[PDB]
């Protein structure tokens, strides 16, 4: 189990187990338990990445595995298959619907694949790839100027338009999560050096950093509540003060 | 083991998948599960929507009634606990802010004072009977007279009155009595006119009713008991505010323990703002809404104003909460005109619409806010469900 995601509304949730096949749950508007919608085996290497698409087009899932492939899925049943990589893929995320329906992946190799799926028929599942180049890493998109953040081993880069435009300074070890503030915009990362950093981008970069090993970091849609989760064995949630230093509100333990 | 935590929209659901294979759903701590809180919000928002407008004075102090009430009521709905404790606490802080800047005469003020004071979860009740003369009686006797609790005082005097009764009896005639200034005369006439170590404790008590600062600090056990005491027994003016509040604090420190005591000091000090960041910590909602009253009485998306900030950051709570009936509060609060537009434009997408009426509303927005990109697509889910219907009627 390396990932679990949410749809646009918050009803369904896709999960790629340890076991090559990927489940998808949903809870009843009647009683709150998490029910299974379907379960099927796509890639052979435990999946490590997952995302949902924007409903502006429909209902789709993109998987990413160590079988050097990324696949599109509709209702489920496979649509298209991406096998450009010569190296396993580690992360995947649909660009914000605001630009349209494009994609971006990253794997062992170092290929920043950006498959853009378009057509004036508007409905074709055909996808050509616009890729340019720079073990554990990942990546995150920006919603609004087409920009996305990227995490490599111990590095953190920010691309624009494939035209590098800013790097994130600091991480003294391998990064593990990258999240773009839903919006000046801000980004967060869960580094292995055992700390959470919040960088602030305008139009340049600053930092506001808070201190085991941090693993997964998340934002919500509003109140921009950040999520540090790590080997500590707990989850912490942060809000912004009147002056933008983030402070911890409350904590959840898994003792 | 490596945890991981993904986010919202909540309404109680964030996921916490880890590592062995379990999926953990979890709520945002202290998050208000909609409840009768859904009703409280709207109730304030109506006070809010009613204020769009000397005349400002009176009308404001009235809206304070409204707000105060609306909270007293919600607090009941709850009793019938964490959420209760830290709610009540907001009340006392806020029960203060009225007594100090929302009454300006002589009758209503004292009430609110006494009110504000004793309603602050302070009950010697088990100890009234744990005292049933000696030292302990005397200390207590006065603490009651300080907190304005006069009927109580007398009741507890009924113990051992019998055996200079001529004065005791008289005092009760006076305590039963409260122009008031004429009162304080009668109180002193008696103090001056006036067998053992008990005979001494008695003169003290008379000085406390007379308002002997040095003594309203002797038998006072908490900075606010004195503060009040003074106001009630020494001389009632708010232009002596800052000095009543200073003497008291040198005498007996304040509790960092209860997150309510400090805030009210700041209220008495004039330093308001230092309230609102505490307020939020208790209930983001009422804080956003006390912030506003204050402001009434008295490209830049934040640091527009301090009150205009807890508003917009309270709205953004509701838009991740899910209550279909509270969005008209979010967007209501939210309405620079071109900026709002871009904010409304990314919020409306997440509206949990159902009824044709719900959609009748959502559109009602697009008209005045001109978000045509937002309706066009709606038209498509709406248009789609219609087709799904036709395709089922023909069958």
């Amino acid at each position: 189990v390396h990932d679990v995601v949410y749809d646009f509304y918050g009803r369904h949730v896709a999960t790629c187990s340890s076991d090559q096949h990927i489940k998808v749950f949903k809870l009843d508007k009647d009683t709150s338990n998490w029910e299974l919608s379907d379960s099927w085996r796509a890639h052979d290497s435990s999946i490590v990445a997952i995302d949902w698409a924007s409903p502006e087009y429909g209902r789709i899932i993109a998987s990413a595995s160590y079988d050097k492939t990324v696949k599109l899925w509709e209702e489920w049943n496979k649509l298209c298959t991406l096998n450009d990589s010569k190296g396993s893929l580690y992360s995947v995320k649909f660009a914000p619907a605001h630009l349209g329906l494009k994609l971006a992946c990253l794997g062992n190799d170092g290929i920043l694949r950006l498959y853009d799926a378009l057509e004036p028929s508007d409905l074709r599942s055909w996808t050509l790839t616009s890729e340019m180049k720079v073990s554990d890493f990942c990546l995150s998109w920006c919603p609004s100027p087409e920009k996305l953040a990227v995490s490599a081993l111990e590095q953190a880069i920010i691309y624009q338009r494939l035209h590098v435009a800013a790097k994130l300074p600091g991480h003294k070890s391998l990064i593990r999560s990258i999240s773009w503030a839903p919006s000046y915009q801000l980004i967060a990362t869960g580094c292995k050096d055992g700390r959470i950093r919040i960088f602030k981008i305008t139009e340049n970069l600053q930092v506001e950093l808070l201190s085991g090993e941090v693993w997964s970091v998340s934002w919500n849609l509003t109140g921009t509540i950040l999520s540090s989760a790590g080997d500590d064995g707990k989850v912490r949630l942060w809000k912004a003060t009147y002056s933008n230093e983030f402070k911890c509100m409350s904590v959840i333990t898994a003792q | 083991m490596p945890l991981k935590f993904k986010l919202g929209p909540l309404s109680y659901q964030n996921m916490a998948f880890i590592t062995k294979y379990k999926l953990y759903p979890v709520r945002i701590p202290r998050l208000d599960t909609s409840k009768e809180f859904s009703a409280y919000v709207s109730g304030l928002f109506e006070i809010y929507r009613d204020l769009g407008d000397k005349e400002h004075n009176a009308t404001v102090n009235l809206a304070m009634e409204a707000i105060l009430n609306e909270l007293e009521v919600f607090i009941g709905r709850v009793k019938d606990v964490n959420r209760f404790y830290e709610l009540e606490e907001s009340l006392t802080v806020l029960n203060c802010l009225r007594t100090m800047y929302f009454i300006l005469n002589r009758s209503e003020f004292i009430e609110s004072l006494l009110n504000w004071i004793n309603r602050s979860d302070g009950e010697p009740d088990e100890e009234y009977i744990e005292q049933v003369e000696t030292q302990y009686f005397w200390k207590l006797l006065n603490q009651l007279v300080l907190r304005g609790l006069l009927s109580q005082a007398i009741g507890c005097i009924e113990r051992s009155d019998l055996l200079c009764a001529v004065s005791f009896d008289a005092v009760s005639d006076s305590i039963e009595l409260l122009t008031f200034r004429e009162w304080k005369n009668l109180v002193l006439k008696l103090s001056q006119a006036f067998s053992g170590e008990l005979r001494d404790y008695i003169e003290d008590f008379l000085l406390v009713i007379g308002g002997n600062q040095r003594k309203i600090l002797q038998y006072s056990r908490t900075w606010y008991e004195s503060f009040c005491g003074f106001l009630l027994y020494y001389i009632p003016s708010l232009e002596l505010s800052a000095e009543y509040l200073q003497m008291s604090l040198e005498a007996n420190v304040v509790d960092i323990t209860n997150d309510w005591e400090q805030p009210c000091v700041d209220i008495i000090s004039g330093k308001i703002h230092s309230i609102l960041p505490v307020m939020e910590s208790l209930d983001s909602c009422t804080a956003a809404f006390t912030a506003m009253i204050c402001e009434a009485k008295g490209l830049f998306s934040y640091r527009n104003g301090m009150a205009s900030y807890m508003l917009n950051s309270f709205a953004f709570e509701l838009c991740s909460l899910g209550d279909k009936e509270l969005w008209p509060v979010a967007i209501g609060l939210i309405a620079t005109r071109s900026a709002k537009k871009m904010v409304i434009a990314e919020l409306l997408p997440h509206y949990p619409f159902v009824t044709n009426d719900d959609i009748e509303w959502m559109l009602s927005i697009c008209v005045e806010w001109r978000l045509p990109e937002i309706a066009k697509e709606i038209y498509t889910t709406l248009g789609n469900q219609m087709l799904s219907a036709h395709n089922i009627i023909e069958s």
